[PDB]
RNA sequence: AAUUCUGA
RNA sequence: GCCCGGAUAGCUCAGUCGGUAGAGCAGGGGAUUGAAAAUCCCCGUGUCCUUGGUUCGAUUCCGAGUCCGGGCACC
RNA sequence: CCGGGCACUCUAACGGGACUGCCCGCGAAAGCGGGAGGAAGGAGGGGACGACGUCUGGUCAGCAUGGCCCUUACGGCCUGGGCGACACACGUGCUACAAUGCCCACUACAAAGCGAUGCCACCCGGCAACGGGGAGCUAAUCGCAAAAAGGUGGGCCCAGUUCGGAUUGGGGUCUGCAACCCGACCCCAUGAAGCCGGAAUCGCUAGUAAUCGCGGAUCAGCCAUGCCGCGGUGAAUACG
């Protein structure tokens, strides 16, 4: 578990940041399952890569500290 | 043990009583080779003797261990499709081993939560001819004699 | 027992140090 | 094969026997255009491999028949 | 003495009795004991009303334990049952969620064995 | 007092 | 309706020819086979359905009540 | 700990000694029994070494190499998923069902190996994991390091419990660009089944079995309870 930082990948902010100014569309593909969803992101859906394809996962309040990988299953029929 | 007739390991004389047998009895109470936490219990029992009978735990041994020695037990054999479990004499050497063993097991049965208490008490009832170890003695002796039908099978 | 992570032997068998086994 | 393409299985009959293998196996597989897919696999399929039911492990050959008939 | 909730332990030391409370263990035990001058080697069998109500202070006032922790712990799990994160599932399915060997040993969070099998080894 | 092992 | 007998161990039955209660099979522990039994030792369990009177009192000796078991008729 | 000293302890190098040589019993001898002397006997206890050969055993995935097959992909690179997947089933192991016990406080005895972008003395903060500073060490000279059971004295008092620690909730530290899958530790709260285990079945004849702890390898860290070594206490039985 991290202790000093939020190890959130470069392209994450760089991308999202402009998307926050006036609240842009939504479709944001990705490959950074190893990051975190800091607040202010609410509403904006992300196409997380479960290893096979992009899952249109919506974002809401409650889910904050959680990561991107904890929202894109990697196996089927559990 | 097909070549040599094996060897009767030597018992180091006691370090309080000086008995090559007062040790053979502790050895059976020794779990995991902890002879210190074993002999302690035993010596704590000898104090339950001197604290419940002026009798010095010495004759309470040469008596409780002698009233348990089975004269003859049953050792099965098979001549060929013969489920005959023949009865026969016991080696003076064996006798002791069978005794001490039944003594510990029996001790480890009583409802006394401590320990030395159990050993002490079982030693009293066995010297006083009425301990669980003797219950196994008669039980064994019943099987014996009752089958003297197989006396011509003293291998 | 040798698996009780909150005792003496708990750490002995484990090989670590904690609130239940301070550094001498 | 009929579980990968998506078709559905019905084991109408399967029966063991003495030592090891299978005596008779009759199955019903559905799905659109199924008979046309398992019609060519109608014959006797030969196998050649080291015999596991032998002590020396000799190389042996085995034969088994596959029949196909639609549900009309 | 009805201490917390409905729990009246007696004939034992007033240090292990608190353990028999959902939300109190060895720690918080030899904790409310030091912070209240109550010798642990005593018994519920004999203790002044003061020691009781005082105990009820540094206990039923400090951390709001059974019922309400219980209510919250379930509420969190309930939260994990919002959109369904990975921890959310495996909990929805009643399985362990701490990266563990499920191919074998797991009867704890697996609802007993249902030997429901049938593989074979030797027909005709 | 206790059966069987095909065919490179 | 008459003549007779009997429940006591889960089952079947003996029994101071009045006090002192018992067997076989069941069952349990052990012993236990290559595998179950056959061998093999050890124990709890009650008013003798049972209603009493003499006897010091009764599982057994009288009446007798409830039922059970076996026979003899008539209709 | 000082100077001072090789008599011990030890460290490593070269030798002695045991050979059935000496007595007695048996036998033709070989050889066996017992006795002594000796620290040690009849191969003293361990290694290392494992024949002609068997198993068309296993290993083309450690390497090599015959032969076949593809060569803008059956090759090369990359983020990420997977090898960790669970209604089930078998094997080896770990922790247990406890009083010859667990928890708590204090104090002692080993051996074998291992440490420079490496092991860390000692202070300060944090209950702690852990973080600052900084000395010593190329190491029979400093450290890893406390060995543990035990000795010792204080409370539990037989209840699934102060036993047993699975599971789950909350909070953190550390490597690592990065711990959802999928890491190891820290604290609090959770305390499930298990009361010695049907049929069957494993190892060991002595410092062995059992029990208790320490080290190394790989490695940033680690799922290591695995493996290879080291040492503390230390049994029962063998008629046949
Ligand atoms: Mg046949």
């Amino acid at each position: 578990s991290l202790k000093k930082g939020v190890f959130v990948d470069d392209h994450l902010l760089e991308k999202v940041l402009e998307l926050n100014a006036k609240g842009e569309k939504r479709l944001i593909k990705t490959w950074s399952r190893r990051s975190t969803i800091v607040p202010e992101m609410v509403g904006h859906t992300i196409a997380v890569y479960n290893g096979k394809q992009h899952v249109p996962v919506y974002i809401t309040e409650n889910m904050v500290g959680h990561k991107l990988g904890e929202f894109a299953p990697t196996r089927t029929y559990r | 043990a097909r070549r040599r007739r094996a060897e009767v390991r030597q018992l180091q004389p006691d370090l309080v009583y000086g008995d090559v047998l007062v040790t053979a009895f502790i050895n059976k109470i020794m779990r995991d080779g902890k002879k210190n936490l074993a002999a302690r219990i035993f010596y704590d029992a000898c104090k339950i003797i001197q604290e419940k009978t002026g009798q010095e735990p010495l004759k309470v041994f040469k008596q409780a261990v002698e009233n348990v020695k089975p004269r003859m037990e049953v050792r099965s054999r098979r001549v060929g499709g013969a489920n005959y479990q023949v009865p026969m004499e016991v080696s003076p050497r064996r006798q002791q081993s069978l005794a001490l063993r039944w003594l510990v097991q029996a001790a480890n049965q009583r409802p006394e939560r401590r320990a030395a208490v159990r050993i002490a008490h079982e030693l009293m009832d066995a010297a006083e001819g009425k301990g669980g170890a003797v219950k196994k003695k008669e039980d064994v002796e019943r099987m014996a004699e009752a089958n003297r039908a197989y006396a011509h099978y003293r291998w | 027992g040798k698996g009780d992570r909150r005792t003496r032997r708990g750490k002995i068998w484990r090989g670590t140090y904690g609130k239940y086994r301070p550094r001498k | 094969f009929a579980e990968r393409q998506g078709f559905q299985v019905e084991v109408v009959d399967l029966t063991p026997g003495p030592e090891a293998g299978i005596d008779y196996a009759q199955i019903l597989v559905k799905g659109e255009n199924a008979y046309g897919l398992l019609s060519p696999e109608a014959g006797v399929h030969r196998l050649v491999r080291p015999s596991p039911f032998d002590a020396s492990g000799r190389r042996h050959t085995s034969f088994a028949g596959v029949e196909v008939i639609p549900e009309v | 003495a009805r201490i917390a909730g409905v729990e009246i332990p007696r004939n034992k030391r007033v240090d292990v009795a608190l353990t028999y409370i959902y939300g109190i263990g060895k720690a918080r035990a030899k904790e409310a004991l030091e912070k209240t001058g109550i010798n642990p080697a005593t018994r519920v069998k004999d203790l002044t009303e003061a020691e009781v109500v005082r105990l009820r202070e540094y206990v039923e006032n400090t951390w709001k334990l059974e019922g309400e922790l219980r209510a919250e712990v379930a509420a969190n799990i309930k939260r994990l049952m919002d959109i369904g994160c990975y921890r959310g599932l495996r909990h929805r399915r009643g399985l362990p969620v701490r990266g563990q060997r499920t191919r074998t040993n797991a009867r704890t969070r697996k609802g007993p064995r249902k030997t429901v099998a049938g593989k074979k080894k030797a027909p005709r």
